[PDB]
């Protein structure tokens, strides 16, 4: 679990963190409940970080995942389906619906914030090619957000 | 000496080695004809096969037939 | 673990049996065995998938019972 | 020469769609380094011809015979 | 397999017909048991023909005395006793296959599955697999088409197709299971099986109703989700079949379908190759699709689909045969989806042709040309650029667009120098031409 934690924070590669997290959860198979919950939570967090939420449904449908199912697990599944829809708003909605369940600063809030920034950058870059000069409140309308946050994100990207 | 294979008979003209014949087919023909099945498998085909036994078996006939 | 759990290996594959060997099997062979445990005429890495490459490479040098 | 052969067929760079078929008469005197799996994937022993296999071979050899 | 030890051909000849008479209606089971002992004796003596005859006689006795249940456990015991001789059991299944197909009955479905269970223990490619294929096909006919048996015939075919196939029987079996798969309306698995079988071609040069049947079942599979280029490719692959079998109605409707599809496909270099290859066909001129293809393929015309629905839209209402056209656009739900697929397809086509002609075009004119409003036009314009199809830059506040890449001053002066050198070469060529024509013109 710690090796996956370190590799997840290194951020160079997340697939090996998935292996370490699963091995930790495999070691926590109905032995230590809080450690098993953290291991599967970290395992699924790096799985969605791999930008492949398709395998999330199979992973959460596994026998062990159903055995250790919980509100935090369902929240991560909603986060995964938000990544499926590529909707940064849906990810923000899922985070607010289960905030205290995913408010943990260590590799929970940090990675969710990092992922949230990724969708913001991807959504802005995906809708910006056509425009040689576009009004920013139109950009906010397409992204379905306010004006200050969109302007702040677009700035931090361009600085 | 590798392009002067003499006119041989078909590999079906030697009996009792049908198991060896199908071993040759699933090591030579199968990897190249149907890579899609092995793609679903996701494996590399095998490399080589060894033949050994009494000095009279049909090894030269089989080698000349496949040649 | 390099190939992440042998590319999603099954639980019933553990290395307790094929490693308590005393048959050399240098790390190069270990890497080859890891990369040759790959017969997958199905979705995932499993036990029957292994047994082709798991019973293959069987362990000849034996007989530690006389010494112990 | 054997070491060069080994490091050019297995070595660091492998071959693609190339299969090696080899035969001999003394399997025990072969070097164990070559016959390990990875270089020789399959080992096949061609046994004694069967009595009905010998019958088929005899018929094949006695095809163009005035009898 | 193993050498015969003690033959009992005389014993079976002198006793088996007498046993049949003694149990004409099969009320006696001691007769069954004593032949089981006799075939066991020959089995221990490693005789195959005697055991096979005993098994054939046993099932024949069950056929005539019509004990369906007792047949089930009898064949189960015979196939599970010690597995007997592989030749004998393969035989016994064969006459069982010959018998289950003649009596309709209710529990023949139980007879079919019972033999399936007896043969599914292994030994499929070895010792007869066509019987299992026939039984599965027999089950398909008994249940009259459903999802469970269609899945069963899906998961059975692979072993015998790879092992021992037939250039006619096996492919027809594949054709007879994919249609059920399409009837189930499964798309991922039907696509997988179709793409794993279509690799086996070069038999279609002698097809009668096989390549066309394969294609006409995989037309719906592809066009169901998003396919429009593969659609035109195999609709022309069914167009070349009436070339060798000239029948007018199917031939002409195939021409109408392929011409409509090849234009309807999204723009790409390959589609341009197909439309140019299709155009110029001598046999394509006598249909209105010839005028449709000539208009809508080249010369960058304004494809106002509002005008096209009456200028070249007559295929919807009435044409020569209008049977493919009604299939494509005359349908209600899927037809309106393809109508929308024509509606947009001409929009990207109009945008693309405008790209190579107009540098800056006002927003109102482009929206009018695209038959949409400003927001819809800009949405599709964004759809093209995210695909890197066109080099477009728009000022959304001003509503003005540009298609020319900003010319770097390096290459800008290079083309100016190339223009200079072209002029220099023209001076050299003109000077030689005029001076020499001057020489000819003053030879007086
Ligand atoms: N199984 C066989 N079937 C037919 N002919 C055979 C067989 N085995 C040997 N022969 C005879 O032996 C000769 C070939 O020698 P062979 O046994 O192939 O050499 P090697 O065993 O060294 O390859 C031929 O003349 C052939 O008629």
């Amino acid at each position: 679990m710690q090796s996956g934690i370190i590799h997840a924070a290194e951020e160079k590669d997340w697939k090996t963190a998935y292996s370490y997290f699963y091995e930790a959860f495999e070691g926590y198979d109905s032995i230590d409940s809080p450690k098993a919950i953290t291991s599967l939570k970290y395992m699924l967090l790096c799985k969605i970080m791999l930008n492949t939420p398709e395998d999330v449904q199979a992973l959460v449908s596994g026998k062990l995942a159903l055995r250790y199912a919980g509100r935090q697990t369902e929240a991560l599944k909603c986060v995964a389906q938000a990544s499926k829809n590529r909707s940064l708003a849906d990810f923000e909605k899922a985070l607010t619906d289960y905030r205290a369940e995913l408010r943990d600063d260590p590799i929970i809030s940090t990675h969710l914030a990092k992922l949230y920034d990724n969708l913001l950058e991807q959504n802005l870059i995906r809708v910006i090619e056509p425009f040689s000069r576009v009004q920013i409140e139109h950009i906010s309308s397409l992204i379905k957000l306010s004006k200050a946050d969109v302007e702040r994100k677009l700035s931090q990207m361009i600085l | 000496m590798s392009h002067e294979d003499p006119g041989n008979v078909s590999y079906s003209e030697i009996g009792g080695l049908s198991e060896q014949i199908r071993e040759l087919r699933e090591v030579i023909e199968l990897p190249l004809t149907n890579p899609e099945l092995f793609q679903r498998v996701g494996i590399i085909p095998p490399k080589g096969c060894l033949l050994y036994g009494p000095p009279g078996t049909g090894k030269t006939l089989l080698a000349r037939a496949v040649a | 673990s390099k190939m992440n759990l042998s590319e999603e290996v099954d639980l019933e594959d553990y290395v307790a049996r094929p490693d308590k060997i005393s048959g050399a099997d240098i790390n190069s062979i270990c890497q080859e065995s890891g990369m040759l445990a790959v017969r997958e005429n199905r979705y995932i890495v499993l036990a029957k998938d292994f047994e082709k490459a798991y019973k293959t490479v069987i362990k000849k040098d034996e007989q530690e019972h006389e010494f112990y | 020469t054997l070491m060069e052969l080994l490091n050019q067929m297995d070595g660091f760079d492998t071959l693609h769609r190339v299969k090696m078929i080899m035969a001999t008469n003394r399997p025990d005197t072969l070097d164990p380094a070559l016959l390990r799996p990875g270089r020789l994937d399959r080992k096949i022993h061609i046994d004694l011809p069967n009595e009905q296999a010998r019958l088929d071979i005899l018929k094949i050899h006695a095809g163009p015979i005035t009898k | 397999i193993v050498k015969m030890e003690v033959d009992y051909s005389a014993t079976v000849d002198q006793r088996l017909p007498e046993c049949a008479k003694l149990a004409k209606e099969g009320r006696l089971q001691e007769v069954i048991e004593t032949l089981l002992s006799l075939e066991k004796q020959t089995r221990t003596a490693s005789d195959m023909v005697s055991t096979s005859r005993i098994l054939v006689a046993v099932v024949k006795m069950c056929y005539e005395a019509k004990e369906w249940d007792l047949l089930n456990e009898n064949i189960m015991l015979l196939s599970k006793r010690r597995s007997q001789l592989k030749q004998a059991v393969a035989k016994m299944v064969q006459q069982c296959c010959t018998y289950v197909e003649e009596i309709t009955d209710l529990p023949i479905k139980l007879r079919l599955i019972d033999t399936l269970r007896m043969v599914t223990e292994g030994k499929i490619y070895v010792e007869i697999e066509r019987a299992r294929l026939t039984k599965t096909l027999a089950t398909i006919k008994e249940q009259n088409g459903d999802v469970k048996e269609a899945a069963s015939i899906l998961q059975e075919l692979q072993v015998e197709t790879y092992g021992s196939m037939e250039k006619k029987e096996r492919v027809e079996f594949i054709l007879e299971q994919m249609r059920l798969c399409l009837a189930v309306k499964d798309y991922i698995r039907t696509q997988i099986i179709s793409k794993k079988i279509n690799t086996k071609f070069f038999q279609e040069e002698n097809t009668e109703k096989l390549k066309l049947k394969y294609y006409n079942l995989m037309i719906q599979l592809d066009q169901h989700e998003g396919s429009y280029l593969s659609i035109c490719k195999h609709y022309r692959a069914i167009y070349d079949t009436p070339c060798i079998q000239a029948e007018s109605e199917k031939w002409q409707q195939a021409l109408k379908s392929v011409v409509l599809y090849v234009i309807l496909a999204p723009f790409d270099n390959e589609q341009s190759d197909l439309v140019h290859r299709i155009s110029g066909d001598k046999k394509l001129e006598e249909i209105p699709k010839y005028k449709d293809l000539l208009k809508l393929f080249t010369t960058m015309e304004l494809m106002r689909w509002s005008t096209l629905v009456e200028d070249y839209g007559m295929e919807l209402r009435k044409g020569s045969l209008e049977s493919p056209a009604t299939d494509v656009f005359g349908s209600t739900e899927e037809g309106e989806k393809r109508w929308k697929d024509l509606k947009n397809r001409v929009v990207e086509h109009n945008i693309r042709i405008m790209a190579k002609y107009y540098t800056r075009i006002t927003m109102k004119r482009m929206a009018q040309l695209l038959d949409l409003s400003v927001d819809e036009s800009e949405a599709f314009l964004s759809n093209l650029v995210v695909n890197k199809t066109i080099f477009a830059k728009v000022d959304r506040l001003a509503g003005i667009i540009n298609f020319q890449r900003p010319k770097d001053p390096n290459n800008l002066l290079n083309d100016w120098s190339q223009k200079l050198n072209s002029l220099m070469s023209l001076v050299n060529k003109t000077t030689h031409l005029i001076a020499k024509e001057e020489m000819i013109h003053n030879l007086q």
